[PDB]
RNA sequence: ACGAGAACAUGCGCGACAUUCCGAA
């Protein structure tokens, strides 16, 4: 059993809501700041991989399966990813606030009536630490896992994320700060 | 599912409303030059405050009520001209066909300050294309333009003349080249059908509305201006205020002469001060630059590049 | 606070002419600017650029009032740039989110009433 | 007195004209999060902090009456705005307990008749 | 020179497995 922990940064590069103003977008109590929930996350990466409960037994085994009288745990924990301190000190050397807010007219064709709405999403540029957990169980499947993990990463960075993304919202790029092995002896450079 | 890339020629002024309205005390705009510097809030009062003038502002303020022109407390002042571009923001160039101007739209910005269209502004129009699931049809924000490009442009209305409007909304100038990322799935929408959509979309908005605006006289002075380029393929109005027929459903369902009757008959029903009263359906309804070239509204042309 | 009868005395339904929900707004969109900024600064005490920004709010107030004088009528009741004025000199946190939580009770209030 | 007001305004099921416990989570967190505050604090008076923060608790009340008419007219036929007057006046915790087991027994009947 | 006197209701145990605040403009 062991544990090897992917840390990165996301960065946003189009107006990204997750909205949890018709709907702001979710923040961390804490400090107040956007967050991407980890569960976002997972459930993009884990739709996308399936399109790509009952879905293919590579998919189950890699975010987990609750069937009845055959449970899996989820290979993968994608985490929180919390608002970058970095980037939160980029934007405070500008004028500038996290989150943005667009308009939409929503023109009715058949009335010729716009009802007009605004969408809170945090700003093109925001940057956000990921926490990515995989958990090792076979040894022999973990390069083929990852390499799926491969696959929802650049479907990923190919599809939105959060919000409407058919409009331009939540587009995001992945970059990897260092895919570590934390616990265990698993080689960390072959993945 | 395969990845285009789009790109957008910007043949005449496009202007996306972002909500936001300023009036003359909010930037300085210089009649001779006919320049507009689009002044932000604290650097003109933090500067008002260090030269001392920030009770003269005040007293203006309160002797002239309904207009008090920032330009003119500058002229009054006789502050330093570096003086005035200190607080400045940027500088764009107005396009008057009126002298003075009233009130300024602002085109959408992002949180960093830049130009971008947005790409719901796409998906509203390209949506009314089409219609004549969507989930397949998946859009990116551009990627932000020079602030050179934008400018301050004037409304024309053309009822068998050339009539200005007080009104100004800020604007891409043309010759710009914008670029977007679509992603689509073979199934839904092909890439094909698309731009065979759009460009079936302009032919019947030009043979139903255009060509009705080209009869009358006042079009005939468009024309010769070089107000329809000679370019107009896939052609839309992203801009706001391009004109109500365009990009409509009435007239792809419905026959030319119907839509027409249809297109009266919701315009007066909205509009009763005016249209409401009329009680005939016109030959053409809706009977509605710096450069020599003119320009209409909202003119633009995509080209899809796998 | 004192705003339920503030906006009863003002209210005439719509409070005014020029006390819509648009017109208003682009003043508490400037309240909602400055008050993000003053929440992610954590500080007990506001700073020069937060000065700088209530600065602009005052004089942003008497740009809406010279623009509609409703706004204007509504402006000198609430007295509202009076707690701008007094906001700078107490300079804390802690006095800013009271006067915002007060601006928040106008606009709260004048949707109650309507 | 919880179990007459939601007998009254029960009606066939629409409850209070529409209301939801979607529409008072807003109203019900910020209530229970001042019920924790009052709580911990073994006073036999209401704290000052609490009590500014109550009386931001009556600006919340106002703003999601006019956002939403269904908790409007819930509030009204309640009195629950008029519940956090009298808390205040004799500002006392055993009051503010009182009101907030009426607050907690009016919503228990609320999902108890829908 | 008390039906007395001695005697742990005690040991092991994740409130846990899957779950995009999302489609439409």
């Amino acid at each position: 059993y062991s544990k090897i922990r992917i840390v990165g940064k996301i960065d946003v590069l189009t107006g990204l809501h997750i909205g949890g103003i018709a709907s702001p977008v979710v923040r961390d109590p804490y400090s107040r700041l956007p967050i991407i929930p980890g569960s976002s996350i997972k459930g993009k990466m884990r739709s996308l991989l399936a399109k790509h409960n009952q879905d293919a037994p590579e998919i189950l085994r890699l975010f987990g399966s609750s069937q009845k009288g055959a449970i899996q745990s989820s290979r993968l924990q994608i985490s929180d990813a919390f608002f970058s301190k970095a980037s939160q000190e980029e934007f405070d050397k500008k004028d500038l606030a996290y989150t943005e807010t667009k308009f939409e007219n929503t023109i009715s064709r058949l009335t010729a009536v716009a009802n007009p709405r605004q969408i809170e999403r945090v700003t093109r540029g925001a940057s956000f630490d990921f926490h990515i957990i995989y958990n090792v169980e076979n040894i022999n499947e973990v390069m083929a896992d990852f390499e799926n993990i491969k696959t929802a990463i650049h479907l990923l960075e190919n599809d939105y994320l959060g919000g409407g993304g058919t409009r331009g919202n939540g587009r995001i790029r992945f970059v990897i700060d260092s895919i570590d092995t934390v616990v265990g002896d698993f080689d960390s450079s072959n993945l | 599912e395969k990845v285009y890339q789009v790109k957008l020629k910007v043949y005449g002024p496009v202007h996306i409303g972002s909500g936001k309205i300023i009036r003359k005390q909010e930037y300085i705009y210089d009649r001779r030059k006919s320049l507009a510097h689009i002044v932000d809030g604290p650097n003109l009062v933090k500067f008002l405050n260090k030269k001392g003038k920030f009770t003269a502002y005040l007293q203006y303020l309160n002797t002239t009520k309904e207009r008090a022109d920032l330009y003119t407390f500058l002229r009054q002042e006789q502050i330093d001209t570096n003086d005035w571009k200190t607080f400045v923001l940027y500088t764009e160039r107005v396009n008057q066909g009126k002298k003075g101007m009233n009130d300024l739209h602002l085109f959408v910005r992002d949180g960093r300050g830049d130009l971008y269209i947005p790409g719901s502004s796409l998906k509203g129009a390209l949506r009314t294309v089409l219609e004549g699931a969507f989930h397949s049809l998946s859009i990116s924000d551009s990627l932000p333009i020079d602030p050179k490009n934008l400018a301050i442009y004037q409304k024309i209305d053309i009822n068998k003349e050339l009539k200005p409007m007080p009104l100004y909304r800020e604007c891409v100038n043309v010759g710009t080249t914008v670029e977007f990322t679509m992603k689509i799935n073979s199934d839904d929408w092909t890439i094909e059908k698309i731009e065979k959509q759009i460009q079936q979309a302009y032919l019947q908005y030009w043979n139903k509305w255009f060509v009705g605006m080209v009869t009358t006289p006042g079009g005939k002075a468009f024309i010769k201006g070089g107000g329809l380029p000679s370019v107009l393929p896939t052609v839309l109005f992203l801009g706001g205020g391009t004109g109500f027929p365009s990009k409509t459903t009435h007239y792809l369902q419905k026959p030319k002469e119907q839509a027409q009757k249809d297109i009266f008959a919701i315009l007066q029903r909205r509009f009763r001060n005016v249209y409401g009263k009329m009680a005939t359906v016109p030959k053409n309804v809706p009977m509605v630059d710096s450069t020599n070239k003119w320009y209409q509204q909202g003119v633009c042309l995509l080209e899809f590049q796998p | 606070n004192f705003a339920r009868k503030v906006v009863e005395e003002n209210k005439r339904i719509v409070l005014f002419n020029g006390l819509t929900t648009s017109k208003l707004r682009n003043l508490l969109e400037l309240i909602n600017h400055v008050y993000t900024k003053v929440y992610n600064s954590d500080d007990t005490t506001l700073s020069e650029d937060v000065r700088d920004e209530l600065e602009y709010l005052k004089v942003k107030f008497a740009y809406e009032s010279g623009r509609e004088p409703a706004v204007r009528t509504f402006i000198e009741k609430t007295y509202v740039d009076k707690l701008v004025d007094v906001v700078l000199k107490k300079n804390t946190k802690k006095i800013f989110l009271d006067y915002c939580k007060y601006f928040e009770a106008l606009v709260a209030y004048a949707k109650f009433y309507r």
